[PDB]
RNA sequence: UUUGGUUGAUUCCGUCAACGGACGAGAUCCAAGCUGCCCAGUAGGUGCCGGGAUUGUCCACACAGGACAGCAGUCCUCGUCAUCCUUCUUUUUUCAGGCCCCUUCUCUGCGGGAUUCCUUGCUUUUCGCGCAAGGUGAGAUUUUGGGCAACAGCAGGUCUGUGAUGCUCCUCAAUGUUCUGGGCGACACGCGCACUACAAUGUCAGUGAGAACAAGAGCGACGCUCCCGCUUGAUCAAAAGAGCGGGGAAACCACGGAAUCACGUAGACCCACUUGGGACCGAGUAUUGCAAUUAUUGGUCGCGCAACGAGGAAUGUCUCGUAGGCGCAGCUCAUCAAACUGUGCCGAUUACGUCCCU
């Protein structure tokens, strides 16, 4: 399986508070910009953050999402 | 210029075709040089239909213990059996492995749910017609003064005809007559 | 007169080969230093030929190629040989020649055999205590 | 070049086989190489190196190519 | 003799072990039949029914 | 080849800063150098069993030890050889001189 | 390739032994009682017998040929190390033991070894085995 | 099933045999030589490199251990 | 901390008399597969110069001799500058090498790279969490193998690991300690686990090419003591013995010639308990050790007339460089591996499911 656990899910939804202007819908300019303002250490971790981001970034698109509140 | 691969160097792919049009898309006939490729066919589960139909013979011969692995050595049995097949036939080898291939295994089986009929799929069809022809010649060559290669030239030339005297064929009326009588 | 020449390597299993490519009065193959048309075993030599018929020998006109194979048992240097040569060809073409000839050969390479420019990655697996090889376990007897 | 006794008893080594034990590699006994050697020396196809080992000389450079063209001849009659 | 039909969707596995799996099959005048097969199948494969006159259970 | 530095140690880290800091000797007098090379990393097994009786299932344990080791190569003068490794070593870390 | 004459023999007595005539000859040496593959070829190479004929027809005087070779080794150049019966213990002698004098000797050996009551008489006498092997679970008759 | 019983030695009979009748066959064999005339395998074998040398029948395929033969028409 | 979907997952989404938190799972760590810097007098390469060897107008073409690249002599006039192979030890101007250059291959300390990322189709009404097939790719689903692993327990094992330990027993003709000699193995039988086979997809005898993990030296007898190589023994078996050398291990062994394997070898055998199989037993030899009898081990010639021709009921392990087959090193070790711990080589059939048995 591939579930993003609660770790995962959590800080996606904070980069996304935070730099919402400068992140688009590109998995790899978004990495980028992910291990610049991130501290933790695993880089499957950042990889599986960025991605997630990604991810709410187009459902934010086509509407609001109940977690994010910018 | 690049020319049309030939089998061994000596036997072409040009004009094959398969009558069982149940069995066409499970019997490949894309032109080799040797019967010998080094792929991972396991991966996924439709990808063996892919192998060409000489290797398929060819892996079937490496079987009991002292055989397990030796790839070359079943090369070089399916090498000399081609020969024979040809000057039994006086046709294409790769066409008469074909029609043996294609008309070897049972098309209604019985299976315990009592025993009810069912039908066989056609992968399964190829696989078991394949087993039955190697098995047949396996065991008719042991403690035997005929070699090996000459068994197994009998045993597909007998399977492409529809004769009685195959392994595969005996086996084949045998269940399917089991699976009328059952229901 | 300048001297033409590129250089590439195949492997497969633990064997590493390694093949020079350079313009040459006359076409010539040699493996080890024996030339091709002496490799013994009749099966392992179409393998290797496959790489000069797939493409034509047209285009292996006036080119030398020597071939240096080093670790694994023979079929697995039989394999990194017939890559090696693919991949010399093809590098052979990228420098002295244009894109069009190189991805017209490298198209009819790709569509016969796909491990002919790409390596297999397969390895051998590791054995664990307590079992015979990597996945027998030992017998229970109850 | 330059290869000896010990050397050559690795190439012309087999498997013995040991009755109800696992099977064994035994190299090529030394003495009947050492034999040989003495037999091309004779003939004057061999000498020794100076550091170690043996080599060939000119002349059995010369009689192993005059033998394969020979072959490539097809004068096998 | 024997008849070919194509499978058209696959119902599902059957039987406690399963091995057997259940399929829709068209024949070769607009006739529709649910039968039992034995062995990997999928959408697309041609079968041999030597008779036809015959319903699988649901 | 003059001098011959190989530096040996358990610890990666330690082993690269004495070899970072002693081309930094080097450099600073302006003494040409071979550059470090990194020797193959050897690794020391030893498999027990775990029980200290003999009872249960067989399992066993697998330990380690990595030993690192790099060359420098330098071409200098004898007195100016001292001058350059006179400075001290981190713990752990085995350093010889060698005149081939 | 050449025609079976009248000559030939199917059974071929030599030694006191029934020696097969379909055998190559080295292969039907073999069957006479101290004589094995290896000493078979060393027999044919002394006595002038091409080793790549059968058994039959083989003529009355390459058979007597093949028997002095037999008797007496040690005259036609075969070594000391390559007989049985190197060292007699009571006579000192080297030989070559042939056709039931092999268990004429060995039934002598025995009995040397019982009279004096030696371990390996006394075990030989038990009926057990003799070269420090484990019997808790090996013979099992 | 008793025992094959086959000859080691050429006699009259299936050295005539040999000459005349075999030259026919469509597949030779040395397995399947030996069946037809009760002989060796390896007196066989010997047998039919002597025709194929005649110019009676011409080898298809060769290796160390397998030979097929057939009739040269 | 329930239920509905989903996940290997108390993994997530949603709902909710619960709200906030801790562990475990995941993450972290080691190794493999693709890559960037760095790097070599212990890893390797082209280029010239020198030295050594083969060298063909035509015809000739193995005794029975074929199928498969190159070709300035063909093709339908264009296209070729130049035949190949070796140079180990060794150090020298010849005892055969010398020079100038490079980092594709090897070595490795930090880094990059993969994320369900892209497309299509499904998915509790919608949504959400996700799934399948294809794509991109060295690699496409926990990437592949390991290591670690909560809370509760079991009268499981160990007092034969310790200068771990409570009570208790013996304690100077000792249950302490040492020395000599035996035994631990003894054989009408029952059981677990291995090795070798029952042959021709074979046995024997030759020729050819070809791996990885590793290891190695300071009490008792003036240094030595461990592991190897080259010669010699040799005007005559193996196994020994003896000289001369090398290695503290990317510098020796070593260009590491493993066994399955291959051979158009015009090899031997031909369906039989047979040249299958090698148990049992006799006789001579050399080595390890202070000591070889109850055979330490190796090697030689005999014995092969010991079963065994594929194995009833029952039963073990296993899904991809895997199963099976084949050897090698380490370990125990003065001398002994049919064991274990690792390593490489050849290399498949079947399934991509289910809850019928456990
Ligand atoms: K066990
Ligand atoms: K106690
Ligand atoms: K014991
Ligand atoms: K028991
Ligand atoms: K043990
Ligand atoms: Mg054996
Ligand atoms: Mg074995
Ligand atoms: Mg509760
Ligand atoms: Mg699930
Ligand atoms: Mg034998
Ligand atoms: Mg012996
Ligand atoms: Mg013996
Ligand atoms: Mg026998
Ligand atoms: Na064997
Ligand atoms: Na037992």
């Amino acid at each position: 399986g591939k579930i993003r656990t609660k770790t995962v899910k959590r800080a996606s939804k904070q980069i996304v508070e935070k730099y919402f202007s400068k992140l688009n819908k590109d998995f790899y300019q978004n990495k980028r910009i992910v291990m610049d303002v991130t501290i933790a250490r695993s880089k499957k971790l950042k990889n599986k953050i960025a991605g997630y981001a990604t991810h709410i970034m187009k459902r934010l698109a086509r509407g609001p999402v109940r977690g994010i509140s910018l | 210029s690049a020319k049309a691969p030939k089998l061994f160097n000596k036997w072409s792919y040009e004009n094959l075709q398969t009558t069982e049009i149940a069995l066409n898309d499970y019997i490949t006939r894309t032109p080799t040089y040797v019967p010998h490729s080094a792929g991972r066919w396991q991966k996924k589960r439709f990808r063996k239909a892919r192998i060409p139909i000489v290797e398929r013979l060819t892996n079937g011969l490496m079987f009991k213990g002292r055989g397990n692995g030796k790839k070359l050595q079943a090369v070089r049995l399916v090498r000399h059996t081609l020969e024979i097949i040809h000057l039994l036939t006086d046709q294409n080898p790769i066409q008469v492995v074909i029609d043996a291939v294609s008309k070897g295994a049972p098309r209604e089986d019985s299976t315990r749910v009592r025993r009810q009929a069912v039908d066989v799929s056609p992968m399964r069809r190829v696989n078991e017609a394949i087993y039955l022809m190697c098995k047949g010649a396996r065991e008719a060559a042991f403690r035997n003064l005929k070699t090996l290669p000459e068994c197994l030239a009998d045993e597909i030339v007998n399977a492409s005809k529809g004769s009685s005297n195959s392994y595969a064929i005996k086996k084949k009326d045998e269940v399917e007559r089991v699976a009328k009588a059952n229901r | 007169h300048t001297l033409k020449q590129v250089q590439t390597f195949g492997k497969k299993k633990t064997a590493i080969a390694v093949a020079t490519v350079t313009k040459a009065p006359q076409c010539n193959i040699r493996i080890n230093g024996v030339p091709i048309s002496q490799i013994l075993p009749e099966t392992l030599r179409a393998k290797i030929m496959e790489a000069v018929k797939v493409v034509g020998a047209r285009y292996f006109s006036r080119l030398r190629v020597d071939v240096r194979v080093r670790g694994s048992g023979q079929v697995a240097q039989a394999y990194a040989v017939r890559q090696a040569i693919a991949k010399g060809i093809i590098a052979y073409y990228q420098k002295y020649h244009n894109e069009i000839e190189k991805a017209a050969l490298k198209d009819k390479y790709l569509e016969y055999d796909k491990f002919l420019l790409i390596a297999d990655p397969r390895r051998c697996e590791p054995k664990k205590w307590g079992r015979h090889s990597a996945r027998t376990r030992f017998t229970k007897s109850y | 070049p330059g290869v000896g006794y010990g050397g050559l008893s690795k190439r012309f080594s087999s498997k013995k086989n040991r009755g109800s034990r696992p099977e064994i590699t035994t190299r090529a006994s030394k003495g009947l190489l050492h034999w040989c050697c003495k037999s091309l020396t004779k003939l004057e196809l061999l000498e020794k190196c100076k550091g170690a080992g043996h080599r060939v000389t000119k002349l059995g450079r010369k009689v192993a190519d005059t033998i394969a063209f020979k072959i490539a001849l097809r004068k096998m009659g | 003799q024997a008849q070919v039909g194509v499978i058209i969707k696959v119902l599902g596995r059957t039987g406690s072990r399963g091995n057997v799996t259940q399929v829709r099959v068209r024949l070769m005048a607009n006739r529709t039949i649910v039968r039992n097969v034995k062995g990997p199948c999928k959408e697309g494969d041609m079968l041999s029914l030597m008779e036809t006159e015959r319903e699988a259970r649901r | 080849q003059r001098v011959l530095v190989k530096m040996t140690s358990r610890n990666a880290k330690a082993v690269e800063r004495v070899v970072a800091e002693l081309l930094e000797h080097a450099r600073t007098e302006k003494v040409e150098v071979r550059g470090p090379v990194r020797l193959p990393t050897r690794r020391l097994r030893i498999t027990t069993r775990k029980t200290p009786c003999g009872n249960g299932t067989n399992t066993w344990d697998t330990f380690e030890m990595k030993i690192y080791k790099r060359l420098v190569d330098l071409r200098a003068s004898t007195e100016l050889v001292k001058k350059i490794t006179s400075f001290q070593i981190e713990a752990g870390v085995d350093v010889s001189i060698t005149i081939p | 390739l050449t025609l079976q004459s009248e000559s030939f023999q199917h059974i071929v007595r030599l030694l006191n032994t029934n020696v097969e005539g379909k055998r190559k000859v080295p292969f039907a040496l073999r069957m006479v009682k101290g004589i094995g593959i290896r000493f078979a070829y060393m027999v044919c190479k002394k006595a002038g017998v091409d080793v790549e004929r059968r058994a039959g027809t083989l003529s009355p005087e390459e058979l007597e040929k093949i028997s002095e070779v037999i008797a007496d080794p040690a005259k036609f150049k075969i070594p000391e190390w390559f007989l049985n019966r190197q060292r007699d213990p009571k006579t000192g002698k080297t030989e070559h033991l042939t056709s039931s004098m092999v268990d004429t000797r060995l039934r002598e050996d025995l009995e040397r070894l019982r009279k004096i009551r030696a371990h390996r008489g006394v075990r030989h006498a038990y009926g057990l085995r003799v070269r420090g092997q484990h019997t808790c679970t090996s013979g099992r008759r | 099933r008793e025992a094959l019983q086959n000859a080691v030695m050429f006699d009259k009979e299936t050295m005539d045999k040999l000459m005349k009748e075999v030259p026919k066959y469509k597949v030779i064999t040395p397995s399947i030589i030996s069946d037809r005339l009760k002989i060796s395998v390896a007196l066989a074998g010997k047998g039919l490199q002597h025709l194929c040398r005649q110019g009676l029948i011409r080898l298809v395929s060769c290796s160390s251990k397998f030979r097929v033969y057939t009739r040269a028409a």
